């Protein structure tokens, strides 16, 4: 018979980073195994469509990187913009909303971000070069803004079709129902949740710029990518067999029929080393895939909407996300209502009055040691058992733990402060 | 033609030396020559006007065919429509 | 064959904790601190989640507890007696075996 | 040939993890996805490998 | 005008089983191909950071 | 949108009208305390 239930709460933000994007790479087959050489180049030609094969996999790779952002932050069909006065209930966002007085108007934090994170490369530009994004960095922070705008300004309505204004503390009180909580819990602690709120963003700017590992999943990408392709670059200067590891100085000094055994070694290392590129290419496009993949979903139901999915959107119950751009991929605040200082008080499943046993509609019955109260689950506040607040079904005999108490019926009481008298 | 990852000067310098690998040529008239993040790109007129995007070129520029007669035509695309909210107490 | 960093014992005890977590505090524990709960209560909250009332709990409790105990000897005959029950971790350990 | 299995196992453990949290630690409403019927609550035992 | 609604009920308790982990495989490069032998390695070497 | 009459069936109390930040006057209207006056008020 005990139970304990939250008598205050916390408003918390935590930070998940995913993926989105790898950099896009094309490799020039010929000229990486060849060189311009002429000889080499009639020499490939008798392995048939390697080169063709590993130019399609990349390039399905760069299209499918492009297909993986425009799948994560394109999904929203309008421009959202916030209005001329940002005032929204006291939930101060200038730290997630773009700054207007830098370039590229990316929010604090996004800056931060893309600080934190590290158009001709010279360095191995021997054939291997690098595509752009099809969305530029300000193309991606428009998108986070439409989205925070309309998150925002319109909440849940946003995602399902057209945006519908509602004052910020009532999307509040919506998403708080939502987790099982009644409204005038926000409504009464109002300055207090956008306090912590407030706490919470400052703390997840602090977090970000202090901690050197916060984004190690992105700049892991980039640093994956760098590898494979200095790999890449750095096959070039291996023999595999060949008397020299530079194709010129083969044909410089021997002969043709010499020349073709020679630089016959030296393509079949070096187009083993493409294949063996390209297949790790594909794997980790693959994995990107599925990251940005669980991005796109987690914007949809963090962001577009409310989640009932725990953990999904962080630890808590989940009130609401921010989406952030980052460099090849994307950062998620997820605020969060978590229980806290609990009290342990005595329960029972059913109150007995008249004979019958009164079941709680939307509630947990507790008492304090000398007093019954139906309370809602999630957050104490006691309230008076009546009929108004529980059902009834059956006898006071089948439900085990059931204990005697009143409960209040107001028409019967006001039917005595009416007339019971009669005159 | 979009020549990737180099500049525009470099490649006009190239086609008046007859440099190129490749021996033919786009007219690569004026207003026809446009620098983009991705190369340079020779047949398409560059325009203001932003419009969905249909064949992507990079780094934010598309380029589709449209009647402005016909012709190929470079911009940088559109995200959306905007919508400002009226949000309010 | 390098050894896994969690041994066996550590993975029982992640598995007993949560196990611990879910019968004593139900679904309270995911969310945050651990808060008791009477089981037939939390069992309660739950019927209410799938559209049933606790009435219904409550005045068949010893039937649905009856059931559940006879569901869960199911399972260990069931296992006990299937020898593909496990297959996809079978699987698993074949494979790598095999490519060994 | 390790590489391939290593993202099917991957994909096996994310989604192990995500039945843990929605399943094991809280109760859930996607059909199917905690078994057949409505879910009430699910119980994780440990196993060799999974 | 005709609904079926449920009398009784049944608990049910199903069985799913995931992979999480492989076996974790270390290979010495060197030994598998050249087995201790210096020609070997100094030919293996030609070959790059394979 | 069904606009309905605000009434203490549709609504539930909590608290004074202080906490609430922007909160309006509008009647609540409670049939059962209506319902009294059109059974028994004047008594006979
Ligand atoms: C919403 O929050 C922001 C901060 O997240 C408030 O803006 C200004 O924030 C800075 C800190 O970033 C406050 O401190 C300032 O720090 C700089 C550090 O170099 C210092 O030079 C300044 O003298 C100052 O101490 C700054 O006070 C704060 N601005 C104000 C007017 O208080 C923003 O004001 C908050 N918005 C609302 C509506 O409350
Ligand atoms: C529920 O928890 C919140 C905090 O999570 C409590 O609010 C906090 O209450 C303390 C007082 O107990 C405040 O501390 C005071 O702050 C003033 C600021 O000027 C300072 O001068 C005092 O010396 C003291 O430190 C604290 O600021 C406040 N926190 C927030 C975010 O508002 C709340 O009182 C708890 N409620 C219940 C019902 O227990
Ligand atoms: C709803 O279904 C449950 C079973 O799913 C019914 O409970 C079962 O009721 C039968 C009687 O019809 C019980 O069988 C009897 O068991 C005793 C045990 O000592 C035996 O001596 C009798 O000869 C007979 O076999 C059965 O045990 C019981 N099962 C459980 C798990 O309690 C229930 O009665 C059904 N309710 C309705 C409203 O139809
Ligand atoms: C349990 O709660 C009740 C209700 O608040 C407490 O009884 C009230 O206590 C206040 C003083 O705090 C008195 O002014 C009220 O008149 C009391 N009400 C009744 C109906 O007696 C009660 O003291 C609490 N008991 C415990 C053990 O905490
Ligand atoms: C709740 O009150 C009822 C009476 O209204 C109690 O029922 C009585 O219990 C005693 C034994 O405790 C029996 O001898 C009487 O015959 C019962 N009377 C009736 C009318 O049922 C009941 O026990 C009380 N329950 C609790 C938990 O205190
Ligand atoms: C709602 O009505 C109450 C009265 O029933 C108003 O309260 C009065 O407000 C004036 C100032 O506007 C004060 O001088 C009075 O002392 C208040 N009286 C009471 C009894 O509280 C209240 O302001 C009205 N609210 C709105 C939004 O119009
Ligand atoms: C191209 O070269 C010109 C030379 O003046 C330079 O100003 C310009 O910035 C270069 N553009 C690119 C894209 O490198």
């Amino acid at each position: 018979n005990s139970i304990a239930i939250p008598t205050n709460f916390t408003i918390s933000v935590t930070t998940e980073i995913l993926p989105v994007s790898m950099t896009k790479t094309s490799v020039d087959c010929t000229m990486y195994i060849c060189g311009d050489s002429t000889e080499c180049s009639n020499l490939l030609l008798q392995y048939g469509s390697f080169c063709t094969q590993l130019k399609r996999a990349l390039t399905g790779i760069a299209v499918e990187q492009d297909k993986n952002t425009q799948e994560v932050f394109a999904q929203v069909k309008q421009i959202y913009k916030t209005p001329p006065i940002k005032y929204f209930g006291g939930f101060n966002f200038s730290q997630i909303l773009p700054d207007p007085s830098k370039p590229s108007k990316r929010s604090p934090i996004e800056d931060l971000l893309f600080n934190k994170v590290t158009l001709i490369c010279a360095q191995k530009f021997n054939g291997l070069t690098v595509l752009p994004p099809l969305l530029t960095d300000e193309m991606i922070a428009q998108y986070t803004s439409a989205l925070l705008a309309g998150t925002i300004t319109s909440g849940w309505t946003f995602g399902a079709g057209p945006a519908l204004q509602i004052p910020f503390p009532m999307q509040m009180a919506y998403r708080f129902n939502g987790i099982g909580v009644t409204q005038n819990v926000l409504y009464e602690n109002q300055k207090l949740i956008a306090n912590q709120f407030n706490s919470a963003i400052g703390k997840i700017q602090d977090s970000l710029f202090s901690t050197p590992s916060a984004l190690g999943k992105l700049q892991d990408v980039v640093n994956h990518n760098a590898q494979a392709l200095n790999t890449l670059v750095k096959q070039l200067s291996s023999k595999f067999g060949a008397i020299s590891s530079v194709l010129n100085d083969i044909l410089s000094r021997l002969d043709p029929p010499e020349a073709e055994v020679q630089i016959d070694r030296l393509i079949t290392g070096r187009l083993q080393s493409l294949q063996t590129y390209v297949t790790q290419q594909l794997i980790r496009a693959a994995e990107i895939r599925a990251s940005a993949n669980l991005a796109a979903t987690k914007m949809s139901e963090c962001v577009l909407g409310q989640s009932k999915r725990v953990d999904f959107c962080g630890k808590g119950y989940h009130l609401m996300s921010f989406p952030q751009s980052a460099p090849h991929g994307v950062v998620f605040l997820h605020v969060t209502y978590v229980p806290a200082q609990e009290k342990n008080f005595t329960t029972a499943p059913a109150i007995c009055h008249d004979g019958k046993a009164h079941f709680p509609r939307e509630g947990v019955f507790v008492s304090n040691g000398t007093h019954w109260f139906l309370t809602q689950r999630n957050f104490y506040e006691p309230q008076i058992i009546t009929t108004d607040n529980t059902f009834v079904s059956g006898n006071c005999d089948v439900v085990i733990g059931i204990v005697n108490n009143t409960v209040y019926d107001p028409l019967q009481l006001e039917l005595d402060s009416f007339k019971e008298e009669l005159d | 033609v979009l020549y990737q990852g180099v500049n525009c000067t470099e490649v006009s310098v190239a086609i008046h030396a007859d440099q190129l690998t490749p021996t033919w040529r786009v007219y690569s008239t004026g207003s026809n020559v446009f620098q983009t993040r991705a190369g340079c790109l020779i047949g398409a007129e560059y325009v203001n006007n932003s419009y969905e995007c249909d064949i992507p070129i990079g780094a934010g520029i598309c380029a589709s065919y449209q009647t402005q007669s016909q012709s190929i035509i470079a911009y940088t695309m559109s995200l959306g429509a905007e919508n400002s909210v009226a949000y309010s107490n």
